[PDB]
RNA sequence: UGGAGAGUUUGAUCCUGGCUCAGGGUGAACGCUGGCGGCGUGCCUAAGACAUGCAAGUCGUGCGGGCCGCGGGGUUUUACUCCGUGGUCAGCGGCGGACGGGUGAGUAACGCGUGGGUGACCUACCCGGAAGAGGGGGACAACCCGGGGAAACUCGGGCUAAUCCCCCAUGUGGACCCGCCCCUUGGGGUGUGUCCAAAGGGCUUUGCCCGCUUCCGGAUGGGCCCGCGUCCCAUCAGCUAGUUGGUGGGGUAAUGGCCCACCAAGGCGACGACGGGUAGCCGGUCUGAGAGGAUGGCCGGCCACAGGGGCACUGAGACACGGGCCCCACUCCUACGGGAGGCAGCAGUUAGGAAUCUUCCGCAAUGGGCGCAAGCCUGACGGAGCGACGCCGCUUGGAGGAAGAAGCCCUUCGGGGUGUAAACUCCUGAACCCGGGACGAAACCCCCGACGAGGGGACUGACGGUACCGGGGUAAUAGCGCCGGCCAACUCCGUGCCAGCAGCCGCGGUAAUACGGAGGGCGCGAGCGUUACCCGGAUUCACUGGGCGUAAAGGGCGUGUAGGCGGCCUGGGGCGUCCCAUGUGAA
């Protein structure tokens, strides 16, 4: 599964601005300006009060779609937030961002984390030294993230890191550029995050 | 330890054996109440001292026949119709409760 | 077909034999003696009861009875043996009996 | 017969042995007796065996036969004071 | 660290109340669809019947042989006979076949669970301690003749060995009766009397290894007894002659009415006896906020059964799944007299069914039996095979328009959608192709040392050239259900209470977002739907946590038995209740 279709029609569907396009997105096409409303023939006419369920589903849907996962998979994690101590609402988005796939968006290795799981299946990736070819992989803190030695020298690579030059990353993340690596510090907080989700609502689509 | 239980001889008509109502006070499992059910032994007693009326402890014991596994450890209280009468009612009241009201 | 662990059942029988003739020589032997306890024959009857007792202890050896099957055995035969000869009788002999 | 043989715990294509005393009649991987230590053939563990070395020479001295296989690992984690 | 509600009785309302929906679960099945691995899992029916193959043996270091050999002897030579060593076959004898593997039929029961009892007992092999083996005799198979039977097999006669059987002797010690003792159920002593021990093999042979005998302990396993717990029906209220108890005897390892002869007349029941229905119990499992409800499938413990019914033998242990006997019901052989079988062992076949797998590999690992060992046996077990049956991980990178003779839509060809969404811009490279290649395996054994002492560079891999690792490299499967409210998702055409849909309310009668297409949208995705069943919502059996003036529900009224319940004060007791310590609550 993993979607794998049109993107940017979900990029509306939702409503807010998504980023899965990658850099694709910053020139004024990540379907945003043009027609932010909602695909199909009925994107333009004027909705009703939605039931308080749909914009608990909605708002999940932004979630998942983000990180772009299955709900087999999505769900699996909410369970084992609730259950874990402390605050259910932000353990789940630490584990989100735990997510291999997601922590090599993050340190802006691939432009687009959707480009960015292919990325990872193709064992373009270490960890502390070993190989990783799973997008599921719970990164610890302390683990020290690189891109592969024989696989070094690459293409998108080449260009994606050095653009990535003269920029810097959440503060749950050290980054060595010219020598691609950076350990994973710190599970981010929710201060630490720019996430347009009310993960509130998340939990009371859930804890129907 | 051999389990030790004190009751009521509301039987002396056997040779050699006693019965003995024993009571237990626990309570209810789902609603909490406290409730009084009992059974009765049959105790085991060679020289037949211990009479109708008496409260006796008796003792967990080898085997003497059938169902007949207790021995009269000690008496505690001598005589008392009464307790013994409680148990005689019980009884008496079955004549009635059967496919009629006979004239018994 | 043909499984010779039936060698083990042919084998039985022949066991079979020697322990229900050992123990039939005990129950016609031990009658025998509390018999002659009866008529208080005293000599005879403890001379026929040490002999039987013996026979006993010799069947519990092997296999046939062992354990107090046989101490049993030998105190059930005493015991009535004993109780026949002090009806009139006096232990006289004193053959397999305590003083 | 009381002996002291290797109960398996693993899963499929990962063995992992269970020291423990039982009554030989018994099937391997039944109600045993008493657990005194675990094996690991993989080795895959810093510790990969380990014995209470004084709960066996309790059972030793009331004739718990080990296996010969089981042997190796008492003698291996110096269960005798061989020299 | 834990609790959501909604639709539906009305012209409308508030109650009451049922029905349905949203959640979680599955050894599932059915439909459409189906790429990859890993790990689990897989007759719920017929405990119906079963072809074929394999599934429990082993020991020549217990004993004597038979058959096919080969060699060395005694004789001048042959005949006759003596000794040694190969291969093979069964017999005798020891240990094991009572474990392990299978099932849920039966059982409402001390069967199971939990806690105790055993002065009422047993325990092969294993461990520790004390002591002992001297002398005689016997038999039955194998074999050797002979007879019966179609067969399965069976009968008579003769010989022989042993760790097979038996009589004397030794009595450390043990058992028995009877006593002077201490204990107190049959627990320990102690005296006189009687009674009972044994086996021999092996070598590097007079001193080592494996055995043998009696006894005391330990450990392990087990029998029996008791308290408590354990489904529904009262339209099942009375039940019971071994019935209940006693003295005595039988029997057992042991208690007991377990069994027998006599004597007494008891025992049980509304706190549910007796009868009937259903079911293997538990650890656990699903659900639930919890209290509770449902369940007992994999795995582990216990129990019961091995075509149905009954029975003993052997043994430390069996009422004995692959042992014996008898009856019955089947299926075979049958020379009609008779005989032969028992997959609920692993596969496998047929039947029934909506439905449930290979007649595969292996002794390498683990475990078990026997053996001094070498080794053997092990469908226990370790792996593989089939099935989206379950769980988890994983791929189908994705930056380019629109030509209906009955399926590219949107107002009678009209206004926008599909949608950045490619049959072709880059980039990485599942499949696939070359090469390396496992861990799992070190013991048993032989060497040095006190034939357990760091020496085994003895030998050992079914899985499997598999996994993993490195090099080469191709844009490379997407379905399914939904879109009237509950319930996320709306438009056109066809159809006119027809064809149909439908979980509940309901939709269709010519302008249908509800039927059937189409375009678009939502959900989920190697899966998606349907049916079936469990808990949930359901405070709808209300212990937490409901009710009875009119909604269902106060007995027509009384008298009173059992039972439930009980004013004020003081004192003893400590059953309920509370607290501390502790043993148990395996995995
Ligand atoms: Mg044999
Ligand atoms: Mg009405
Ligand atoms: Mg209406
Ligand atoms: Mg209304
Ligand atoms: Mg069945
Ligand atoms: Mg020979
Ligand atoms: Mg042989
Ligand atoms: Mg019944
Ligand atoms: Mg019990
Ligand atoms: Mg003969
Ligand atoms: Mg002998
Ligand atoms: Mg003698
Ligand atoms: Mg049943
Ligand atoms: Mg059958
Ligand atoms: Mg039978
Ligand atoms: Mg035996
Ligand atoms: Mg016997
Ligand atoms: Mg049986
Ligand atoms: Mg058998
Ligand atoms: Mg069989
Ligand atoms: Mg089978
Ligand atoms: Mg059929
Ligand atoms: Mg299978
Ligand atoms: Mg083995
Ligand atoms: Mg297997
Ligand atoms: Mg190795
Ligand atoms: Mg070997
Ligand atoms: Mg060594
Ligand atoms: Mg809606
Ligand atoms: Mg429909
Ligand atoms: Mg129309
Ligand atoms: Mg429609
Ligand atoms: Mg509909
Ligand atoms: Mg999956
Ligand atoms: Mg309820
Ligand atoms: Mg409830
Ligand atoms: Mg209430
Ligand atoms: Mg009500
Ligand atoms: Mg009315
Ligand atoms: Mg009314
Ligand atoms: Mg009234
Ligand atoms: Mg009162
Ligand atoms: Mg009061
Ligand atoms: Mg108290
Ligand atoms: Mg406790
Ligand atoms: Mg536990």
């Amino acid at each position: 599964g993993r979607y794998i279709g049109p993107v940017c029609r979900l990029c509306r569907r939702e409503g807010v601005k998504l980023y899965l396009k990658g850099e694709r997105c910053y020139s004024p096409k990540c379907a945003m300006e043009r027609r932010p409303y909602p695909p199909g023939q009925h994107g333009q006419k004027r909705a009703r009060r939605p039931s308080d369920y749909a914009v608990r589903l909605r708002e999940k849907q932004k979630l998942r779609r983000i990180y772009g996962i299955s709900e087999r998979q999505f769900r699996n994690l909410f369970e084992e937030a609730s259950k874990k101590k402390g605050v259910t609402g932000s353990v789940f988005l630490g584990l989100l961002e735990s997510r291999l796939d997601n922590v090599v968006y993050r340190l802006g290795f691939a432009v687009s984390r959707r480009q960015a799981r292919q990325l990872v299946r193709h064992g373009h990736i270490t960890v502390n030294g070993r190989r990783v070819d799973l997008p599921s992989y719970r990164v610890r803190p302390g683990d020290e993230i690189a891109v592969a030695e024989k696989s070094r020298n690459l293409e998108l690579i080449r260009q994606n890191l050095e653009a990535m030059k003269g920029r810097k990353v959440g503060p749950w993340l050290s980054l060595d550029v010219e020598g691609m690596k950076g350990k994973f510090l710190r599970l981010p907080d929710r201060e630490d995050l720019a996430l347009p989700v009310n993960e509130q609502l998340v939990i009371e689509f859930y804890s129907r | 330890p051999k389990k030790v239980l004190t009751g009521v001889v509301v039987s002396d008509k056997m040779q050699k054996t006693v019965t003995v109502l024993v009571e237990r006070q626990f309570p209810h499992p789902l609603y909490g109440k406290v409730i009084k059910r009992s059974k009765k032994y049959l105790a085991h007693d060679p020289e037949e001292k211990y009479k109708l009326g008496d409260v006796v402890e008796i003792i967990e014991s080898r085997p003497i026949s059938k169902r007949k596994r207790f021995r009269v450890l000690r008496l505690v209280e001598s005589g008392r119709m009464d307790l013994v009468e409680k148990y005689l009612i019980r009884r008496q009241n079955y004549q009635s409760l059967s496919k009629r009201g006979g004239k018994a | 077909r043909n499984l010779s662990a039936l060698k083990r059942h042919r084998q039985s029988l022949k066991r079979r034999l020697r322990n229900k003739a050992k123990k039939s020589a005990i129950k016609t032997l031990s009658k025998k003696a509390i018999q002659l306890a009866q008529e208080g024959k005293a000599e005879e009857a403890l001379k026929i009861m040490r002999k039987a007792e013996s026979l006993i202890d010799k069947a519990a050896k092997g296999s046939t009875l062992h354990k107090n099957a046989a101490a049993r055995r030998k105190s059930r035969l005493m015991r009535k043996v004993r109780q026949l000869l002090e009806a009139a009788g006096a232990p006289l002999i004193g053959g397999g009996l305590s003083a | 017969m009381v002996k002291i043989r290797l109960a398996r715990f693993g899963s499929k294509h990962n063995p992992h042995y269970r020291i423990v005393v039982t009554d030989a009649r018994r099937k391997r991987d039944g109600k045993y007796i008493e657990k005194i230590g675990y094996y690991d053939p993989r080795k895959t563990t810093p510790d990969w065996l380990k014995v209470d070395v004084e709960r066996a020479r309790y059972w030793l001295s009331v004739g718990a036969q080990p296996t010969d296989t089981a042997r190796r690992l008492l003698r291996q984690a110096g269960v005798f004071r061989q020299e």
